[PDB]
RNA sequence: CCGGCCGUCGCCGGCAGUCGAGAGUGGACGGGAGCGGCGGGGGCGGCGCGCGCGCGCGCCCGCCCCCGGAGCCCCGCGGACGCUACGCCGCGACGAGUAGGAGGGCCGCUGCGGUGAGCCUUGAAGCCUAGGGCGCGGGCCCGGGUGGAGCCGCCGCAGGUG
RNA sequence: AGGGGGACGGCGGAGCGAGCGCACGGGGUCGGCGGCGACGUCGGCUACCCACCCGACCCGUCUUGAAACACGGACCAAGGA
């Protein structure tokens, strides 16, 4: 609503904000974030630690589907299969292990982080990581891949 | 002329971007339009799938 | 005229503030009457967290709750929080206790029940006991929200660790100079 | 130059030059900085021997006062004002005293 | 409940009326209207109205009843008045006294009864 | 039953009225006690001059513990020095006046505030009808006036000084409890002077109205009432 | 003697006697409404003696006697019958105000039942 | 400086009808059972007596009144104007203001969804008005004429709004 | 410690034995005091219309500085950011 803005109740006063010794010009101090270099330099180089430069390796053509490894951490693992699966530690038509397929699920990568139920598993997926397979073989589990 | 912020956008052509769209007030009439023309269709090749092949 | 200085005159704490939602407003209603007339510092605190506004009341986590409950001491107590209570995912064990919250949401609510402990809500609890007996009370982290990680020295200073506004994460975004000492200087 | 006459706490020791804290005059803020000094240049402060000396005194003087039940009055009440006490006289009647004539001295 | 529907009928102008720094209500079942809680007929289980009878002798007066849930074709019971000023107000300081109604009432209900019949009994003043 | 109920609510009313008549029993007693006390250190310094002067010797008092400070000169454009000197002594409109312990620190404190005070040496009637006329205690920060005696009573009772007697007992014989018995009473608040100000704004000795005098602000009391 | 109110207190109002507009009689392009003028050489707003008054809110009545009538009641302001009733209990400080709006044949039942229910009214005979 | 008044700020303020100007748990029995207390003053110092054992009066003692009322003449079953709790009340302290910020306007203009069994040819809007009054103000209400068909209050909503 | 003379907790190892008043220089005034005029005179800090006499530069904006011998402003309506 525009029954609410400053405006409509700075009505009044001679000029809304914006003084009048240094009054509401056009642009003082360039269009847009000009300068940069000559006198914003303070604000751009103490607020931006760094906007002028590069940094190398041109890549001329970057389909982002060669890299679409998306991940998921042990301590979210056990949540890709409903909660009845997991309530048969050892009952009700459930030996050693269960199988979790997490391509299945739509995770590719696998990755370690917080502290595994100690409940053997099989994990499947395409890409383990040295802590998410330390534990997982620690905990009585077992890994296995795929493409 | 900033004060927290460093991000820049596109929309300025000095002579305007104004000529060009604004008019999505179709949206509503055009799904009348398409609708109507699969109930059209729909009908008058009747037997045969709905979504052909 | 007196030598005082007035900026400080008014406090910005303020006294009946923003109160909008018939509810919460009600319970208001409810809980000025037992902090003006019951010496408990307790519900001096709960009422003066029923004005926060929602990102100064944070939704306790429930994984927090349990290893913030577990600790000696606090068997049979019923856990208070002012803000609301988010179910997590990365706890197995079902839970065990009885909670007292503003909101609870669907999947901690069924996990609790299924735990067979209690949900409260204020005025069950204020009914249940006109003050704090027996009461732990608890709130979710206020230092959580992202934009903590923004605020502070400004980046670009020598030793400031705050995420500057940029609208990617690329390489060529700001990591240019003023960030590494082949293009300059560094922080 | 900014630090010639101030002084503050040490928390580094080297070889032979130690760090210092000491608090810097900027524009209206104060700021703790923290220096390197070659040992020649600094030496203790008497400052806060002094305290430790009359802090020995006052714990002391409780134990004491433990021992004998009287409360005495612990360290620095500060300066009071004068007693009234008698002024003997006897020896002369008190000196006449008068302003001196103007004399010239170039 | 009895603070639920006082709190989402309190401002939206229902029967309110303000204007000259005053405000009232003109439900039914209320005595002297200005106060908007306390005073309201709609909002509590526990209501007595008083009104000037319609054929200009005595008053009528109607409470809520507990009986049955709230269907408001039968839940409001009238009794009409029609004796001396004294004996009616009596009658009506009975009704409530002895009746644990709504104490909080009785003065709000005698004063108005007492002004119905004032205007009712021909008079040059 | 109610009868015994009753039994018991006039047991506890009587209470009240037993506690209170001890109470102003312990009041007329300490205030008669006073009395005497004042007297005989009154008379005391005199028979002390009478004595030095018969021996031909010289007597000296002890310069005194307690002064009274006025503030004279205005509000607008004082140095920072004496702005905060003023706001430490807690007298910061003009003609404001309060009770000040003599010491080394305390008088140094007053000399650089020099020209913005009058203060001298009060007499115990200075500080009788001072504390009685406009003394206003310091309760709850909300300034009320003495009108009872529980007032005093429960704002120092931990130093025992439970009445208006005694209160001004400590303040002209300066006991260990002044700082915090002088810290309850707010500035009082003196009017204009009657008569005149002999030029204000000039110090004592130079025929103005500023700087020590050790008697004249009993003369100057009596007026600014 | 009509109608009387229930106390009739001495009111003493500081003085509403109109503010008016610096510079609203020299010139008819400005009406006697105040506006407070924000100005730089402006000698209302700079406090001049001897100058047209601003209003503070020191010039307020004291809150036991706003909009009390002098002849002691405050105003009301009523359409019909059925927003007559309103004052049926409050009828010792309140008295009815028909508005311009209303027609004799109206009029004069409204101040007829009026007079029944003993409220004194701001418009006795209007129209005829 | 003393007082009256408005407002702002403070009071963790008081109020679900103010158990203080230190006014001070209770519920039962048993035994043993009160010349009213609860063995703190020559403390000389928050805080220890003198209508005490005089309010009808309590299961046959209408009725532990369970309000034909505890006579709690410092009465939360229990409402005074009270409690439109966004309300009402009590105490104290202060009030300068361009640039600028904010809060509040039952201040204002136009249009919309609601609501006044609203007003209106027995006369709407506007216009004028040495007529009556309200508000500190923004402005508002009432009388008189003049005119010929429309307009307004309240809750929300929107703006090419002063 | 006894108990005569005596410091008395104690509230019984003694002191209520039951009201009325003044009051009151007592927690913010009341009279349980009276006088005059009323059908062409009374009332109207409001409430505005005219006239008087004691006391007081023309606004808006730059400006360190405005009444300025600095600039815009004849007057009214409507539009106007």
């Amino acid at each position: 609503p525009s029954r609410l803005r400053k405006t409509r109740k700075l009505r009044g006063h001679v000029s809304h904000g914006h003084g009048r010794i240094g009054k509401h010009r056009k642009h003082p101090g360039g269009r847009g974030n000009a300068g940069g270099m000559h006198h914003h330099r303070i604000n751009f180089d103490k607020y931006h630690p760094g906007y002028f430069g590069k940094v190398g390796m041109r890549h001329y053509h970057l389909k982002r589907n060669q890299s679409f490894c998306p991940t998921v951490n042990l301590d979210k693992l056990w949540t890709l299969v409903s909660e009845q699966t997991r309530v048969n530690a050892a009952k009700n038509k459930t030996g050693a292990a269960p199988i979790i397929d997490v391509v299945r699920s739509g995770y590719y990568k696998v990755l370690g982080k917080g502290k595994l139920p100690k409940q053997p598993v099989i994990v499947k997926a395409k890409f383990f990581s040295r802590r998410a397979e330390e534990k997982i073989k620690g905990v009585g589990g077992a890994c296995v891949l795929v493409a | 002329a900033p004060s927290r912020n460093g991000m820049i956008l596109k929309p300025h052509f000095h002579k305007d971007w104004q000529r060009r769209v604004a008019t999505w007030f179709n949206q509503p009439a055009r799904k009348i339009r398409r609708r109507k023309a699969r109930q059209a269709r729909a009908r008058r090749i009747a037997p045969r799938p709905a979504a052909g092949p | 005229g007196v030598d005082i200085r007035h900026n400080k005159d008014r406090k910005v704490r303020r006294k009946e503030p923003k109160s909008q939602d018939i509810y919460l407003r009600l319970l208001v209603k409810l809980y000025r009457f037992l902090a003006r007339r019951t010496n408990s510092t307790f519900n001096q605190v709960v009422l003066k967290r029923l004005f926060m506004s929602r990102t100064n009341r944070p939704p306790l986590s429930l994984s927090r709750m349990i290893r913030k409950m577990k600790l000696p001491g606090r068997e049979n107590k019923t856990a208070v929080v002012v803000g609301t209570i988010t179910d997590d995912v990365r706890v197995q064990e079902v839970p065990k206790l009885k909670v007292c919250a503003l909101r609870v949401t669907s999947r901690a609510r069924s996990r609790i029940l299924r735990a067979g402990g209690k949900i409260l809500t204020f005025d069950q609890l204020a009914l249940d006991s006109p003050k704090g007996c027996g009461t732990v009370l608890l709130s979710g982290p206020r230092k959580g929200r992202e934009v903590y990680r923004h605020f502070g020295k400004a980046p670009g200073t020598p030793h400031s660790h705050t995420k500057p506004y940029v609208r990617s994460k690329g390489r060529k975004f700001e990591r240019a100079r003023g960030r590494r000492a082949s293009r300059g200087y560094k922080n | 130059k900014c630090y010639h006459g101030k002084t503050g706490r040490v928390y580094n020791v080297t070889q032979h030059a130690v760090g210092i804290v000491v608090n810097k005059q900027v524009k209206g803020k104060i700021l703790a900085k923290r220096i390197n000094v070659r040992i020649e240049h600094i030496k203790h402060s008497k400052s806060r021997d002094s305290f430790l000396k009359r802090v020995k005194e006052n714990d002391q003087k409780k134990k004491e006062a433990k021992e004998k039940g009287t409360w005495v009055q612990l360290k620095r009440q500060p300066a009071p004002p004068r007693e009234a006490h008698f002024v003997r006289t006897n020896g002369k009647e008190p000196e006449l005293l008068e302003p001196i004539p103007y004399e010239f001295m170039a | 409940s009895a603070h639920l529907q006082w709190m989402v009928v309190r401002n939206c102008s229902s029967f309110l009326i303000k204007r000259n720094k005053q405000t009232y209500s003109t439900e039914p079942n209320n005595l002297k209207a200005r106060n908007s809680f306390r005073y309201n007929g709609l909002i509590h289980r526990k209501t007595v109205g008083v009104e000037p009878a319609a054929d200009g002798k005595g008053v009528v007066v109607v409470m809520k009843r507990r009986s049955g849930q709230r269907k408001p074709a039968t839940s409001y019971v009238r009794t009409t008045i029609n004796k001396n000023a004294r004996a009616t107000l009596s009658s009506i300081r009975h009704m409530i006294r002895k009746n644990k109604y709504h104490p909080d009432l009785r003065m709000a209900a005698i004063r108005r009864a007492s002004a119905i019949l004032r205007s009712q009994k021909p008079v040059m003043v | 039953n109610f009868a015994e109920l009753k039994i018991k609510r006039l047991r506890k009313k009587f209470a009240q009225k037993m506690l209170r008549k001890a109470r102003r029993k312990l009041i007329y007693e300490k205030a008669k006690h006073y009395h005497k006390e004042y007297r005989q250190m009154y008379r005391t310094e005199i028979r002390m001059a009478r004595m030095a002067r018969k021996a031909g010797n010289f007597y000296v008092p002890a310069e005194p513990k307690l002064a009274f400070v006025i503030r004279i000169r205005g509000i607008n454009g004082v140095s920072p020095k004496v702005r905060k000197v003023l706001q430490l002594l807690r007298l910061r409109q003009i003609f404001n006046g309060t009770f000040v312990k003599l010491n080394k620190a305390s008088i140094n404190m007053l000399r650089i505030v020099e020209p913005y005070i009058a203060w001298g040496y009060p007499n115990l009637k200075s500080v009788n009808e001072l504390i009685y006329k406009r003394g206003y205690g310091k309760i709850n920060k909300k300034r009320i006036a003495l009108t009872d005696n529980t007032l005093i009573a429960r704002s120092l009772g931990k130093y025992n000084i439970i009445c208006m007697e005694d209160l001004i007992h400590e303040i002209y014989t300066v006991g260990k409890h002044f700082k915090e018995a002088n810290n309850f009473l707010w500035p009082f608040k003196l009017s204009s002077p009657r008569g005149g100000m002999k030029k204000k704004t000039t110090h004592f000795v130079e025929g103005g109205d500023a700087g020590n005098r050790e008697d004249q602000i009993n003369r100057l009391i009596r007026r600014m009432n | 003697a009509a109608l009387r109110p229930l106390v009739k207190p001495k009111i003493v109002k500081k003085r509403t006697k109109k503010f008016i507009r610096h510079q609203s009689d020299r010139y008819v392009k400005i009406k006697r409404n105040w506006r407070k003028p924000r100005g730089i050489d402006n000698r209302v707003r700079r406090r001049f003696k001897g100058q047209i008054l601003m209003p503070n809110i020191g010039y307020g009545s004291n809150k036991k006697t706003k909009h009390m009538l002098p002849s002691g009641f405050r105003k009301f302001l009523v359409h019909n019958v059925k927003e007559l009733e309103v004052l049926l209990m409050c009828n010792k400080s309140y008295c009815a105000e028909i508005a311009h709006n209303v027609s004799s044949k109206n009029r004069k039942a409204i101040v007829e039942r009026a007079a029944q229910l003993a409220i004194r009214v701001t418009n006795p005979n209007a129209r005829l």
